[PDB]
């Protein structure tokens, strides 16, 4: 008498096809997916400080468009800009808009601090019907519209040192009147000028008179600029007309702050990884949801599926 | 696979082995039987988990980056911003594609390897008491009851006990 | 009585050396090349629509330099710019020339629609000796050199609303005279001004008076600017001197269009991948011909050769 | 190679064999001869074509990108444009260099593997009727004419037909 | 390792062997000794040096590149410069991590392979005069002095010389 | 009687831990390091030409701030800027400073050829007490401060053809006075202008009167611009006030030259790879010292160690 001992390995009826170096498709016993390709559709409000901009863009919140007054001194980990946002104050452009948006977004705070600028010889707090705060005329809460005082507008020449141990962000501007009349009625000088400087930088902008498309009653415009003052440096504003002066500075922070465009609803949950399509889990190494991401996210990839084999080759007897 | 065992000298797998990745089927005077080998099953699983834990570990985190969608045409800078991102993506996608290819080729090879290790382990135990029939099965050349079988399975088989009986059947 | 059975494998006299993880050079029975390094030297006219710019740069064809008139309303998948190209009209620069070149190249069309600008109180169709069209004075076909009419140049101020469902590209400019004398003979005002705006954006240039080096007899210059007006938006042009007006707009398409610098002859054949050196086949994954490519191309790589082993280690009898 | 067959225990190749990658040479009482093994030749060719198709597959298309040659000095923006392309190129170059290293190493191991597999398959067939000389040759211990040889080559060799004769020549 | 020898059927290493990577320990009529095997030690070292030289092979030289540290906040373009360098570093870091992972896995497989190659080479030499005890050790079934041990160690061992003696002790 | 022949492999008391595809930590008999983690802290002055800027930024060396006069006509493979560098001449700003620094750094030379510019009707060689050479007032060595001469400032209009076979780099500037009292007493006209053009390009800059922070006694400023004139082309400088004029041109070379911010001492030793922390050996493929590098360097990586196994798996008795 004899015995028979046979050696073998399992098989399953439901194989998975996988890719190797030598095969486009080969069946293994089991596999796991490595590409995250679905979202809940919603941005989890933890663990990042989410700040929904609703109808406001970050720039409008920064400047202080009335309907964006809610946002004064706010702070975010991730500011979410909605497509339904609209601007509703004096018409403006920011030369190099992307940059200002980026640098404020990365700072992560709108913390504003008023300073005692003295404007000798000019009317302050100009306002307009294009920018209503409450029922009567208004302006950007963080900007101060200067005009003539008693038929003269003298060469303004104010100073303001940085004596703190942190960087100051000044947002200022210049006014482009539509007509030659409007220029003189407001600033007396036929042609104005703003020069803002520190020991490091200097910027001179010369207003340019003419008509632009009608916005909220206006054919004129304001152009927004910015200056960062270093500890130990000093801001020098100097203008013989058309200055849209700052009221103070924004505090500049460094951290994990950013901004994102998304119309996805915020929601009470936890996800480390945000994408404009919503939050996504980050167990898998790759994702296919969106190249735009914030947080601890899988690497964006072109594939929508990558199977990693977790079992042997599958060879059923049938 | 590199070792000739799975989808090799072993014709096929056993859909009926529901309690391990590897094992034995046998026939002695007491009837037929089946049993998983836990040590080898465990070897394959441990390695596969090691692989898996190493790929699924360590999402890096990124915060403020560049913009990646644009509302209007601008030219040079935006071209660059897009080229940079397009370049990053293609490289990551190549990485991802290659990673699964290598990983999967390897996984198939090591499980093939483990099947072959188990075969060799067993052949070694049986010494001169068994012959290989070349399909993954040994012909054991002595009476080998259920305790004998279990002893091969758990690596305590004593070839000396059955050597005379076996040599005699094998040659005379 | 017995026998001998020997197992073995093949060998060849002529191995190929290849690289492995452990060896810089090791001999295998056979291999295949993975780096395309050769070119016919010719760009194939299929399947991509190739437009040979012959003696015109894309910008010169866009502006409408006389010798580039053949190109009005042209279209391309790939615009090929030749090193022999030259400018023959008014002397000009384009601040951010590369960007304009890029955006038109990408748009892939020069389709121009004339529009009814009414310039009230000025002389139209200025022309120069530096830009002859046949017998005498001429100018860019797509631009309108406005000048004083009867000793007065009024404040020009006109609108063109975009009422279509595509983007309009407006090309325009400003004239920089050589002397104050020339400034006043042309535009009356001591210093001119141009302000082109949409609802959301604005550009404002002042001209620059001063002597420059002769080009086609001229010490004077014109600078080129561009504006995109989106559906539902409006163009507003406002000037009191030096405006080089647009005559209409270019249609803007998005697609696979681009541009390339090459002196390669065009030929009749099919080749998916173009390069300044000529078309190349794309059967191989990598190429060493040129980092600049258009179409379905192998990935550019530094190696001139990479051998993929396609047979076993070669261990010859000899 | 990992298996030690090609460039290992099998001293060298045979340039004579123009009809396959792997094969047999024999010397029996009826003469000598040589013949290729088709299954193993095919096993090795199919895998190499597999590799090959996977790498020859799928160039991707780019249209408008960034400029890469410049006719004047510009500074900061152009430094970036160049650095970006330079970075892309170094990374793809590393990819290709590594891709062929891995592939090539793997091709040599798999061809080696197939050689070994053919050896082992043959050894198994022969059972107790042959001994392994140690250089890819079996000393077959019984009269094996040309048909006997051919039955080995084509997998139908019945070791029982010769077991008695062979054991007798082999021991005793 | 894929072959089951190092950290497999060979229970452990020898700290006592300082003159090579692989080798033999014996016991005979004259006592007990230990000697390194040169050929196989050399094969492993050669391949490992091969791997190494290939990785220590030239870096690339770069001169003027982009700036990578900044003393002021600037916006769009600085974001870009930072993202490009950050992307590059991450890609290289991925490269380095994968490279040592593949290399190391492979180094352990080849060294396991060479140990097994040596075992098989010895097995084959000994032909019908020895049996495998299954722990790395052969039991030689004939009287075998130090000269005889060396004839195995250096591949000149003549199995025929000892066959009758060995078969007798093996099958009687 | 029988014999026993055992096969084995070596092991070691203390092995190295190593990463594989399947393990985070697995012990081998031996490994080498692939990440360079350390520097001697010194930049080697061979084989690259390392130029120590000491007290000067390259831009100050270019302009010719008196304390940087040493750098006239100097040359470098790698120019090293120290954090302590300071400016000590007329206060200035360069629009697109980074680009000018880059293009000069890359040219790798400060070779300057003086040209015969004729400035008729103006006083040359203006100086200031913000910038002294020796006892009294002074100015940038490479710029020429033009002011009124005999109560008028003619409209200057001068030419310089490039009849050589290389590109010339011209550095020039414009003066922003802090008051019209300064403006007029220096330049007569109440509004200056500077136009600098070639056949291929043109720039016009207008002065902006107004005051900036006090620096070395001044609230005025000088703004700096460049123009590259190709072979065959010609430079035209046209101005009726406020011109800071060039005295000539800088040669432009192409090559392996760059610039690096570092406070590391330079020493005498040989090393291909320079980093701001000092030179580093380049035997290993990767490095963790600094993402900023010059020369033949390992590739910067996040890991601080990567061990490459150079022996078998270690299995001790
Ligand atoms: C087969 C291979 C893994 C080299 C591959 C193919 C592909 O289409 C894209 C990336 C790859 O790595
Ligand atoms: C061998 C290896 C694949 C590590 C390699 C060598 C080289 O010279 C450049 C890149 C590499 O990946
Ligand atoms: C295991 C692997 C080599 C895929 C890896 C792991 C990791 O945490 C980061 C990069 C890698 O390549």
């Amino acid at each position: 008498s004899t015995a028979t001992l046979c050696l073998g390995h399992h098989a399953v009826p439901n194989g998975t096809l996988v890719k190797t170096i030598t095969d486009d498709q080969i069946e293994v016993t089991n596999a796991t997916e490595l590409v995250q390709s679905s979202s809940t559709g919603k941005i989890c409000n933890n663990p990042h400080r989410i700040l929904d901009g609703i109808d406001c863009t970050l720039i409008d919140a920064l400047l202080g468009d009335p309907h964006c007054d809610v946002f004064q001194n706010e702070t975010w980990d991730l500011f979410v800009e909605r497509s339904k946002a609209f601007s509703n104050c004096y018409p403006y452009d920011v030369p190099d808009y992307a940059s200002l948006r980026s640098l404020v977004a990365s700072s992560g705070t709108l913390e504003f601090i008023t300073e005692g600028f003295t404007w000798t010889g000019v009317t302050q707090n100009g306002g307009s019907n294009a920018c209503k705060r409450g029922p009567g005329s208004g302006f950007f809460s963080r900007l101060n519209w200067l005009t003539k005082s008693g038929s003269t507008y003298p060469v303004l020449n104010v100073t303001m040192p940085n004596n703190d141990n942190f960087d100051k962000l000044y947002i200022w501007g210049i006014h482009h009147p539509s007509t030659n009349q409007e220029q003189t009625s407001l600033y007396v000088q036929a042609s104005g000028r703003v020069t803002v400087s520190t020991r490091r930088s200097q910027q001179t902008i010369i207003p340019n008179i003419g008509s632009r498309p009608w916005v909220r009653g206006l054919s004129s415009r304001i152009s927004i600029y910015w200056t960062i003052v270093k500890p130990g440096d000093v801001l020098v504003i100097n203008s013989n007309g058309n200055l849209i002066a700052p009221r103070g500075y924004f505090k500049m922070r460094t951290g994990k702050s950013s901004i994102m465009r998304s119309d996805a609803p915020i929601d009470t949950c936890i996800s480390e990884c945000i994408t404009p399509n919503g939050s996504i889990p980050n167990d898998k190494p790759f994702q296919n949801v969106n190249k735009i991401t914030y947080g601890a996210c899988p690497k964006y990839v072109k594939q929508n599926t990558l199977k990693l084999a977790t079992g042997m080759r599958n060879v059923p007897e049938k | 696979g590199l070792f000739g065992a799975i989808a090799g000298f072993i014709e096929n797998g056993w859909e009926g082995m529901i309690d391990g990745w590897y094992g034995f089927r046998h026939q002695n005077s007491e009837g037929t039987g089946q049993a998983a080998d836990l040590k080898s099953t465990q070897a394959a699983i441990d390695q596969i988990n090691g692989k898996l834990n190493r790929v699924i570990e360590k999402t890096n985190e990124k915060f403020h980056q560049i913009e990646k969608e644009f509302s209007e045409v601008e030219g040079r800078i935006q071209d660059l911003e897009k080229y940079v991102e397009d370049t990053k993506i293609d490289l990551w996608s190549y990485n991802a594609e290659l990673l699964v290819a290598l990983e999967n080729q390897h996984t198939i090879d090591l499980t093939d390897s483990e099947m072959n290790k188990l075969f060799e382990k067993t052949r070694r135990q049986l010494r001169e008491n068994a012959e290989e029939m070349g399909n993954g099965c040994f012909k054991i050349y002595h009476k080998c009851d259920n305790a004998c079988i279990e002893s091969i399975r758990n690596g305590t088989y004593d070839h000396d006990v059955y050597r005379d009986e076996a040599l005699n059947n094998r040659f005379q």
